[PDB]
């Protein structure tokens, strides 16, 4: 019987796929899909107390004494003649000779023309194929069954339903447009599908692929500069500015994990208690002279500002006793925006590469660097008359520098200082561009300028001012400051350790440096269903996105990085292959005589 | 009841010149003679140097494979009527690598290798009846 | 001259909680010392990184081990992740006693640390093996944390392509930590192995990747594997092993399957090359599915000899075998391939992985191997044989040799007796009957005049049971007698699970309770102070892999073998209240071409768990600072510190 | 493998005989002078199909001996002008009714003539 059968249709892959809990029984009942097959059954425990372990699989076993395998192949062309042979398995003790007979299905061609049964004998334990050859001409997929319906002496019958699905005209085609992309030559345009090949109808899928294509000084010397304040007003200045810089050093460079971590803690005190020793040597004005009876040296002032209020991102010092303090520079101030010392200081050797022919130059360079240093400490609220006077006073001290600084025939020193200064403070464009441009020229060739101790100072004030104007010039400048800083025992001066200290630090922060690297573009066009958008970040792998645009695109690739974009579009076009074989032929001839049940 | 001869031939000079497996299947019913195609083997001069048959499907293992169209044949019996026309298949699997078969077909004597289609156009119907 | 120890694991996972281990040696018995531990990182003015904690222990409970807490939104806050050169936290102990007792430099004593942000264990479990471009793909993952319990966190799962891009990002917040998804090939991609990630989203390198290939194929019917006879070919001049295997083909029902059989033998090179035989095809027909295919020793030298390659260029070339069973009168035929199979002049493989390095003189050495026939199990009965050759500088350097017969599990332990002041130990492991597999290696004795060693022993020497209760003995080497107390604490998975004292007697027999906790191996770190100086000696021990602790027991109604379109009753059973991610896999799906990887199974369970084990090398160090890194340990005593990691996979 | 070959007025019959050491399908050919042999008829190694010449329908039968594998070829009512050298001959790849001339190793044959 046709209907007794039960026809086979469910033969999914994988069907126990969900999740349910436990209570130490539960009965479920899974009704096997209608495959035969081992199924490799396994489960995850996942509980609130204790946990995951895998379970060991279960090898579940369906199997059918007499049943029929049917094995579609995956691409059936139309106008292509077909081969299916459902492979009749008869593992019972029985001689049956059972019928092979797809069912009468709409939109193919039976070779019989329907339900026409091919009797066939089936030895018991082996296999007997029933070769079937039908040409798919439906439209989009077509679902045959397979009957096998045995004899009245053992009537045991199989029938298997598999959806067999037909694939569109001609072949598959491929193109991909390969580009580029940058922050000129922004937007691209990516010229619409015009090729004669296309077929009218037809899937047309495409995807874009769009890819990134992305491409320290010893932490041992430095950290023994790390000394307990001593000495007098002027003394206490020298073991407290590499103090600084090198606590400062190695906070931005991020070499305390190399140093023991009660090093850091024991640094974090000589500031501390440094801060106090330098203190009380403030006068009344805030001058922090070398002594309380000695008259006040507005250098020292400016130098003491500068490493006191850097420190002061860490003590807890009081703003409104620093405030003050920059107030006795400015009222030192005079007519053309100079300052002149009211009295030197006792040893002229702290004073690095600041002796020599000129002096004012230098003092106006160094203390407006100091002096703006100065203005980050000051309080947001209050003091709004005292910060104004202060720009106007740096702009004053500004104009003398610029003016000489164009001048010329200055020292080196004095060039490297007034470079920075006036880039630090931002100095008039035109004053910038002319004293940047004195620099390079008065520059020297990693030869750059043992070193003395006037050329390693400049070098550091120089080395920062390219940083704030780093391209193959900084880069190749701290190759000097490095190699020259590595030497043992190295940056003699105070000066210049505190400063070289500070470019070493600055520049290691501009090389290791990384930004986000950002390329999203925009992908829009005006397809027949309307207009479509679609965008692909990238600002950290890369990215491949389904769009559904079937006319010319627009990009409006942004973002400071570059990479790759290509787009691929599929279709079908008209096939040309030859159905006849090229390399390997089979000619066949079958002669005789053949008796048949029924003839056309 | 019933004759076959199976012809296989190769151009050459492609690189994968190699042995090749007949993947011969017959009509409903048909299995070749073991006498026949045991006398094939034993001979000193062989061509069908291993064969397997069982039912419909035979395997015809070839040697050597000749530039010409120098081939082999054998008979076959029927004992089931054959309850429908059709075409049945071939395949010469290249031993080294059988995914380069190559698909063929063939009819009883007097029909052909394919079905009666007016496809011949966009639109496409057969006329089997 | 007392001295605070402060003991940490050298890495810090941020967002699970860490133990930090902290003691006291050489007090006057008469004082309590309080203070605090907590994470600051120096670059960012020493703010916190964690809730601080104290220990305040006294002199008669002088160990304490400490449950820091870091929580990840601290660390935000002190900046850790604006860092611009390497994840370097420190852990510092704060404590006014340093300052005002020992007269040290600062009142605060801490370590370097490399944080990172692996969380968290992230399983993923995947539909089917393998895909053919238009199936929908179903996957799950598992979020779970440290502890192996449900997490409830944020991940972002991740499905990569076969080129290397992604295609699917979702973001999702698991209240039930199990995440289900389904996701759907493009109809055009090509074959490839693709790949899904998913991370904890607060995290940043906590991802865990699966891969499922997408291959065009169809499922196949039988499935039929090549057994040879003996995995490995013996070549050394003069004798050659005869080369025979079974070739079995068995549909994925099990039924046998009757057909033929075609072969083709070659060769393959290092980089995977293949170079075929001419007239040694050799095909068959099978025989209730199986078929037996050999090679006469004489018929191997001709193909040889015509190939002009040799035999004793048969170094590192492996036997190529391939099969074609055409399944007559079906037709349908299923390739296989046999590429792990080696030209190879021994029988047995040498695993000296498990003998410590850094001998310790004056107590017996212990040479740990494991042989096992290559490519196969552990074999049992292989009688191996060592010559120790004793490096005495002042005498002849002396020569032992020593046998014994594999415990059964592939493993052998035998104690060689060393010297004091002895330079070196250079020795050959051969194992086998006959042809023996030699190795031979030497190692360097630390060096001399410094403070008495230690010397841990297991009696047993056999990895214990979970719930079991090894034994393990101590003895300091050398005149040391001054301390008074053993100091041990034991390792797993990073932290220190547990921290406790011994005393000093003619014999230190230290008892661990292996549980669940200590798996699949802990570390087990012991020291002791000669006055002022510390020395160690760390053992990795192993614990066996033993049974689920959740009990997930799948199971069926006997074995009926049921009939297609049938009911059947399964039966599950769990300890606890759990939520079982049941997954039924078609195993055709192994036989359809593919690498056959493994599923989600224990060997990746523990082996995930063991991933955050820090400390590598089975332990033992010539100075106590090494062996507390190689334990995966920081440890400071304020005079001696543990250099930070270079970086997080030695 | 050798092929020997032993054995009229018009109407008669004859009985030719064909004895080949090998067993085979060997067939039968016949040449006339001045122009190229033509085949006769054929038969298999099982002699179950056999296929005649059409001037020969249903007048020429083959058969053949299990015992001493031969074939014998009777040939009631014979045509008067078929006279011609008869040669038997085979190869050793079966190929059942290959009419034109790819038989390898072929027979010696006999004379017979035919009178009016
Ligand atoms: C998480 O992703 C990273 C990057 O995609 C993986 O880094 C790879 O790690 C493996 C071994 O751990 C290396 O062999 C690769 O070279 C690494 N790739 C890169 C680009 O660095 C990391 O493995 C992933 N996590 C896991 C658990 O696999
Ligand atoms: C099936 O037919 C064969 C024919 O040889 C016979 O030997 C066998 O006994 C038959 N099977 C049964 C179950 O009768
Ligand atoms: C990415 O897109 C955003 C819009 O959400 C835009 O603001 C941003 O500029 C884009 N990326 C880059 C690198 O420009
Ligand atoms: C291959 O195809 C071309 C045209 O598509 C055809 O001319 C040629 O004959 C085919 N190859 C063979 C061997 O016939």
């Amino acid at each position: 019987d046709e209907d007794d059968i039960p026809v086979r249709s469910f033969f999914p892959e994988n069907w126990l796929w969900r999740v349910e809990t436990v209570d130490r029984f539960q009965i479920l009942t899974l009704w096997l899909p209608d495959s035969l097959t081992t199924w490799e059954i396994h489960g995850l425990s996942l509980s609130k107390t204790k946990g995951l372990c895998v379970a060991t699989p279960v090898q579940l076993r369906v199997f059918r004494e007499f049943h029929l395998h049917l094995r579609l192949p995956m691409s059936v062309r139309r106008f292509e003649q077909l081969e299916l042979r459902p492979v009749l398995y008869n593992y019972l003790d029985k001689n049956l000779t059972v019928s092979v007979h797809v069912s009468p299905v709409e939109g193919l061609c039976l070779a019989g023309g329907g339900g026409l049964a091919q009797q066939v004998l089936v030895p018991a334990g082996s296999a007997r194929p029933v070769a079937f050859s039908v040409v798919p001409t439906a439209a989009a997929a077509v679902s045959l069954k397979v009957v096998a319906r045995g004899s009245f002496e053992f009537p045991v019958g199989d029938a298997v339903s598999k959806v067999l699905q037909i694939e569109k005209e001609g072949a598959i085609h491929r193109e991909e447009l390969v580009y580029e992309l940058n922050p000129r030559g922004r937007t691209l345009e990516i010229p619409g599908n015009s090729d004669p090949n296309m077929i009218p109808d037809g899937d047309f899928n495409s995807y874009v692929r769009v890819t990134a294509s992305d491409p320290a000084l010893s932490p041992g010397g430095v950290a023994s500069l790390l000394r307990l304040p001593r000495g007098c007003g002027e003394q206490t200045m020298i073991y407290l500015a590499p103090t600084l810089a090198a606590s400062r050093y190695l906070d931005k460079t991020e070499q305390w994990s190399t140093l023991p971590p009660e090093t850091k803690d024991h640094a974090v005190d000589l500031i501390q208690k440094g801060y106090m020793r330098i203190q009380q040597f403030r006068k009344a004005d805030g001058s922090y002279a070398a002594w309380l009876s000695r008259d006040s040296s507005t250098w020292l002032t400016a130098f003491v500002l500068k490493v006191l209020s850097l420190a002061q991102e860490q003590v807890g010092g009081s703003p409104e006793k620093l405030q003050e303090t920059s107030n006795w520079l400015l009222s030192q101030q005079q007519a053309d925006g100079s300052f002149q010392d009211p009295c030197p200081v006792l040893d002229r050797s702290m004073q690095g590469g600041l002796v020599g022919n000129d002096e004012t130059v230098a003092l106006t360079a160094f203390v407006t660097i100091a002096l703006h240093h100065g203005l980050a400490v000051f309080q947001d609220e209050g003091a709004e008359p005292l910060k104004q006077r202060v720009e106007a006073s740096i702009s004053k001290a500004n104009s003398f520098l610029g003016e000489k600084a164009s001048a010329g025939l200055l020292g080196a020193h004095a060039a490297a200082i007034t470079a920075y200064a006036l880039s630090l403070t931002k100095a008039p464009v035109d004053l910038l561009g002319v004293a940047h441009n004195n620099l390079m020229a008065m520059a020297q060739e990693n030869l750059y300028w043992q070193a003395p101790a006037l050329w390693i100072e400049t070098t550091a004030y120089a080395l920062l001012h390219l940083l704030l104007h780093k391209a193959e010039m900084a880069d190749q400048a701290s190759a000097w400051l490095t190699r020259q800083g590595s030497f043992q025992g190295g940056f003699r001066s105070t000066q210049d350790t505190v400063i070289a200290l500070d470019a070493l630090s600055a520049y290691w922060i501009a090389s290791h440096t990384t930004e986000e690297r950002g390329l999203n573009v925009t992908l829009s066009s005006t397809g027949r269903n309307g207009f479509k958008s679609h965008a692909l970040q990238l600002n950290n792998l890369e990215e491949e996105l389904q769009f559904s645009l079937g006319s010319k695109i627009n990009v409006k690739v942004g973002g400071n990085s570059k990479g790759t974009l290509k787009v691929l579009r599929t279709y079908n076009v008209l096939d040309m292959k030859n159905t006849t074989c090229q390399d390997l032929q089979i000619e066949v001839t079958v002669k005789g005589h053949v008796e048949y049940t029924m003839e056309a | 009841r019933v004759h076959y001869t199976v012809c296989i031939w190769r151009n050459g000079k492609v690189g994968l010149s190699g042995m090749a497996i007949a993947d011969v299947t017959l009509l409903s019913g048909f299995h070749a003679l073991r006498a026949d195609l045991e006398k094939l083997t034993s001979l000193s001069d062989r061509y069908v140097s291993h064969f397997e048959t069982e039912g419909p499907h035979v395997l015809l293992y070839f040697d050597s494979v000749p530039t010409s169209r120098e081939c082999v044949g054998f008979e076959a019996v029927q004992e089931v009527p054959v309850g429908l026309v059709q075409p049945a298949s071939a395949t010469l699997y290249d031993y080294y690598n059988p995914e380069r078969r190559c698909s063929v077909f063939y009819g009883a004597p007097s029909k052909s290798r394919l079905l009666a289609t007016l496809c011949s156009a966009e639109v496409c119907q057969c006329a089997e009846g | 001259k007392p001295r605070l120890l402060l003991f940490s694991p050298s890495v810090v996972h941020l967002g699970v909680p860490l133990s930090v281990g902290v003691q006291l040696q050489d007090v006057p018995r008469g004082q309590v010392v309080k203070g605090s531990v907590f994470l600051r990182n120096p670059s960012r003015n020493n703010v916190p990184c964690s809730p601080k904690v104290d220990f305040t222990l006294s002199s008669e409970r002088d160990f304490a081990l400490l449950s820091l807490q870091v929580p990840l939104k601290d660390a935000k806050s002190c900046g850790l992740h604006q860092l611009l050169r390497g994840p370097e936290v420190q852990l510092v102990a704060h404590s006014p006693w340093l300052k005002d007792s020992l007269s040290r430099t600062t009142n605060i004593q801490g370590i370097n640390l490399l944080f990172s942000s692996r969380r968290g264990h992230l399983f993923l479990q995947t539909d089917q093996p393998i895909y053919n471009p238009g199936q929908r793909v179903r996957y799950r993952v598992f979020a779970l944390d440290q502890k192996m319990r449900p997490s409830t966190d944020t991940i972002t799962v991740m499905v990569e392509n076969s080129h290397g891009l992604r295609v699917r990002k979702k973001e999702v917040y698991m209240p039930s930590s199990i995440f289900q998804d389904d996701f759907v090939i493009p109809d055009i991609s090509e074959p490839g192995t693709w790949k899904i990630s998913a991370r904890f989203s607060d995290g940043l390198e906590s991802n865990s990747s699966t891969q499922f290939e997408v291959k065009k194929y169809v499922l196949p019917n039988f499935e039929v594997k090549i057994t040879p006879g003996k995995p490995y070919i013996l070549t050394v001049p003069g004798h050659l092993d005869e080369m025979q295997l079974d070739i079995q083909a068995r549909y994925i029902y099990g039924k046998p399957v009757q057909g033929v059989a075609y072969v083709r033998f070659g060769l393959l090179d290092e980089d995977g090359k293949k170079t075929f035989f001419r007239g040694l095809e050799s095909q068959t027909k099978l025989v209730n599915g199986q078929s037996h295919i050999s090679l006469s020793k004489a018929e191997f030298q001709d193909a040889l000899e015509k190939l002009n390659m040799g035999i004793t260029d048969l170094q590192g070339l492996r036997l190529y075998v391939a099969a074609a069973i055409i399944e007559s009168p079906g037709g349908e035929m299923e390739e296989a391939e046999l590429t792990s199979w080696y030209f190879v002049s021994s029988p047995f493989s040498l695993d000296l992985s498990k003998t410590k390095r850094h001998l310790v003189p004056g107590a017996p050495f212990l040479l740990q191997a494991l042989v096992r026939e290559m490519s196969g199990s552990p074999a049992s009965g292989i009688p191996v044989k060592v010559s120790a050759t004793v490096s005495s500088p002042g005498s002849v350097p002396e020569v032992q040799d020593i046998q014994q017969n594999t415990d059964g599990s592939g493993q052998v332990s035998i104690p060689i007796i060393i010297p004091q002041t002895i330079s070196e130990l250079q020795l050959s492991v051969s194992a086998g009957s006959p042809h023996p597999a030699i190795a031979r290696l030497t190692v360097a004795a630390p060096p001399s005049g410094g403070p008495g060693f230690l010397s841990i022993e297991r009696p047993d020497s056999r990895p214990p049971r979970v719930g079991d209760t090894l034994n393990l003995n101590l003895r300091a080497v050398g005149s040391g007698a001054t301390f008074s107390h053993y100091y041990y604490m034991i390792l797993s998975r990073g932290q220190i699970v547990f921290m406790n004292r011994e005393p000093k007697r003619t014999l230190t027999s230290v008892s661990v309770f292996v549980d669940h906790h200590l798996a699949p191996s802990f570390y087990f770190v012991a020291f002791y102070y000669h006055g002022d100086h510390p020395v160690a000696n760390s053992l990795r021990v192993d614990v066996q892999a033993g049974a689920c602790e959740g009990k997930l027991e799948l199971s069926v109604d006997g074995a009926k073998q049921y009939r297609n379109g049938e009911s059947v009753k399964l039966h599950l059973e769990t300890d606890s209240l759990a939520l079982v991610a049941l997954g039924a896999l078609d195993t055709a799906l192994y036989a359809a071409g593919s690498k056959s990887h493994k599923p989600l199974n224990m060997g990746k369970v523990f082996e995930a768990m063991n991933s955050y084990d820090l400390g590598c090398g089975p332990g033992g160090g010539d100075s106590a600072l090494q062996v507390f890194q190689a334990a995966g340990l920081a440890f400071s005593d304020g005079d001696q510190w543990t250099l930070s990691r270079k970086r997080l996979s030695c | 493998v050798q092929l020997v070959e032993s054995g009229v007025q018009a109407g008669g019959s004859l009985r030719l005989s064909c004895v080949a050491s090998e067993r085979t399908y060997m067939a039968w050919f016949r040449q006339a002078p001045g122009k190229e042999r033509e085949f006769v008829a054929a038969i298999t190694s099982s002699g179950m199909m056999t296929e005649y010449a059409p001037s020969v329908k249903g007048r020429f039968t083959i058969s053949r001996d299990n015992a001493k594998n031969t074939v014998y070829l009777q040939m009631n009512s014979l045509k008067p002008e078929d006279t011609a050298v008869y040669y038997c001959a085979a190869d050793l790849r079966q190929r059942f009714g290959e009419r034109v001339t790819e038989y390898d190793y072929w027979g010696q044959g006999t004379q017979v003539t035919v009178s009016s």
